[PDB]
DNA sequence: CAGATTCCATTCGAATCCATTCGAAAATGATTACATTCGAATCCATTCGAAGATTCCATTTGAGCCTGCTCGAGCAGGCTCAAATGGAATCTTCGAATGGATTCGAATGTAATCATTTTCGAATGGAT
DNA sequence: ATCCATTCGAAAATGATTACATTCGAATCCATTCGAAGATTCCATTTGAGCCTGCTCGAGCAGGCTCAAATGGAATCTTCGAATGGATTCGAATGTAATCATTTTCGAATGGATTCGAATGGAATCTGATG
């Protein structure tokens, strides 16, 4: 399912970042980095969900997990 | 019921820019910003009171928390505004 | 004769007093002029940010305010950029 | 036939994708990936739409910042092409490695 | 007679003092259960024992009898989890010797 | 008079290594370490209690707060030790 | 007191570089090092003096420095806590 | 006359200063610098000795870490000499 | 072959561990309320299935712009030595500043009774 | 054309005023640590100057490899619609944490006796550099 983050999507993100030329081995590295970040955040989101004896992951769990990580986000209830 | 800072943000906006509106998402962002700053100031004031073996929180704690947290040239104006408000409150 | 009107503000003083009283450990008291100071600080910061965003909107020839304007205003000022390091959902990036 | 030199369309794409504010990864693949990752921690989970939206916004911001630092590292070594070693150096200096 | 709570739990760190310390950090109207102190004492004792064991091994390597901040730094920075948890500066530790291969 | 964690640190050390001593600066470092970890756990527990609109603090809050801020196998072993201690205490 | 930043000599910077692991050093490194040191010291000392002034004192203690360092994100073990 | 090729004594000092634990700056010049810097915030201050020693320890640790990052950046560009560009890039990536 | 670094011997001096007096605080026992847990009753809001026009994506080809390797010149940092300098270190005195006690006097919380004030319903004409 | 930002009406929290009761933190005095200012030496550390070598920079070639364009065609998006699953609220009945009053066990500060690492004094290898 990590192969559904295609090559044009990475090209678009790199273009918005300011990159002019891209190598050919960048895509696997980017996929690994994204997977690590996502796992780190979802672990804490699920911990927050489990403490409250719920079965649904809400937006507030994600907001709290991000604020814990040091990546505060504005516009989603906090 | 659910309390928020929408009415006061709208009042301030009508005070500064009398001809401009604001959408919903910008309002949500402003609410998040206000809550964040308030929590920061309150935590720092509690720590300051703890360090000195006090129990009451006064305007000295708030002034020092503002001096510690806000960058320069933003602390001067905030301190002046707070001092003016407190003096006007006491005199009246 | 409300406390906010006596101090000359728009943000609430009673509500901020109630909020401050609930974060003061055990057996902790809160003065009556801490609320006035806090309300003044919050109102000042809000007015500054709104003024910058409205100036940007007037530059862009629109009437309302969108998260794009807030991101443009915050990223263009050194002090506001230093104070606010969060993510504005719907702003993008500053061209460079 | 008309052809373009390599390097101008890249600048056009840079301007186009820096002037906008939309999202750049498609939604269904990201949703599937998020669910698959989260199934390792607990089985039979449910999500809200706002949770997936928050995760997508955070991920995109992180990747864009990383690519800016990578470009700085690539320029340092007298190149215009970014390679994996630049990503590794940026992540090592930042504190993630 | 009287039996201390740490003896009932089977620990060394104090349960009564930690309970008294926890009750002083609760915001406004806040109560603290009697089994939060047991959990906290157990956690602190476990972490202390782990760090002390690693430092003692590092000291034993150098044929020295006592423990000094140098051994604490060597023990902490050689473990991945302890390095990740503790990011503070140890006054008297120095740096772990490491020379790049290109310079040699 | 002032409080410190010196007695218990020395007891644990004599439990682990029965023939190795400690100096006086390492004792100060251990004191600072213990205080830091305690303050972290207490703050996280207070926030967790606040989120769910409850006033009391229990071992559930402490267990969840340990599951955060503790990496890898440290979290598993710490949770095991705490659970064993509580189970022995209540009985 | 004037031009006291020149007491951070060139041998001292060379020793700090050697402990950092540096084999060769350029000739313009020393001024950059002095500038960065001055900036760091100014920030920390400003916060420490604020902490001292709040307590209505005239002597700067070790705990003000420890608190300021914890504020900046540079916790230090050994001098209090 | 006996001479050493350029680069051997450098490794000897690297090992010597990485094996030890003491401080590397003189104490009197640093204390004078601290007092002069603090002159601008409040006149007629007093310092304990522990305050000065804490400041010295923190400063030394900061500089050593910065030099490690600078060496990484210098190795990236296929060099063994460190230059101001490496310091600037290292401080820029760390968000300083 | 001349320099530098790792081993063992010996006497010394700074440093740790054990012993004592006693205050600050922890464990026991009743008595109260306060907060958390255990059943129903709506009723939103997440998951699953279907249809399809279209727009993103994947594959192949051609070629020229970017990167990598070799070579020569020069230039800027390392190494050694003599002369001068400013830190360390060991007392002496003095004076500026905390920190602890004992009264007071300013200021906050608690309890009732109003008299506001903000949040929840639709309703439209207006920037995008 | 279409989505949405500002108004209008009511009702249930919830601030604002008066009157104590009492924590709590200013105002003066007194001790003592503690930091600042002087004075006098060795001796180790810093500062220039000369010499020479190795590392950095720039130029001419050659091979590698990323980008731009055209053709299928596939799979993300939008709309519709049941089935039902799980958060959320309202009551009684419990579980347990707080608050006094005693009694005594425990940990903090001050003294005193080994003892174990911190400077010398060497000897034995290890290694580097020119031949």
């Amino acid at each position: 399912n990590i192969q559904g983050i295609t090559k044009p999507a990475i090209r678009r993100l790199a273009r918005r970042g300011g990159v002019k030329r891209i190598s050919g081995l960048i895509y696997e590295e980017t996929r690994g980095v994204l997977k690590v970040f996502l796992e780190n955040v979802i672990r804490d989101a699920v911990t927050y969900t489990e403490h409250a004896k719920r079965k649904t992951v809400t937006a507030m769990d994600v907001v709290y997990a991000l604020k814990r990580q040091g990546r505060t986000l504005y516009g989603f209830g906090g | 019921r659910k309390e928020s800072y929408s009415i006061y943000v709208y009042k301030v906006l009508k005070q500064v820019h009398p001809d401009t509106g604001i959408s919903s998402k910008a309002m949500g962002i402003m609410n998040s910003f206000v809550n964040d700053i308030f929590e920061r100031i309150a935590g720092e004031a509690s720590r300051l009171a703890h360090y000195n073996k006090r129990s009451t929180i006064t305007s000295r704690e708030i002034q020092t928390a503002v001096r510690l947290l806000l960058p320069g040239e933003l602390a001067k104006h905030a301190v002046s505004e707070g001092t003016k408000a407190v003096t006007k409150y006491t005199s009246a | 004769v409300s406390r906010s009107q006596r101090a000359g503000l728009q943000f609430p003083v009673g509500r901020i007093h109630r909020h401050l009283k609930s974060r003061t450990t055990s057996h902790g008291r809160v003065g009556a002029t801490a609320a006035v100071y806090s309300a003044a600080i919050l109102e000042y910061l809000t007015a500054e940010v709104l003024e910058l965003a409205g100036n940007a909107s007037k530059d862009l020839k629109v009437k309302r305010i969108t998260p794009r304007h807030l991101q443009l205003a915050i990223r263009g000022d050194e002090e506001l950029d230093s104070l606010i390091k969060a993510t504005i959902a719907g702003g993008g990036v500053i061209p460079h | 036939p008309h052809r373009y030199r390599p390097g101008t369309v890249a600048l056009r794409e840079i301007r186009r994708y820096q002037k906008s504010t939309e999202l750049l990864i498609r939604k269904l693949p990201f949703q599937r990936l998020v669910r698959e990752i989260a199934q390792d921690f607990k089985t039979d989970l449910r999500f809200q739409s706002s949770a997936v939206m928050a995760l997508q916004e955070a991920s995109e911001a992180y990747l864009v910042g990383l690519f800016e630092d990578t470009n700085l590292c690539a320029i340092h070594a007298k190149r215009v092409t970014i390679m994996p070693k630049d990503i590794q150096l940026a992540r090592r200096i930042r504190g993630e490695r």
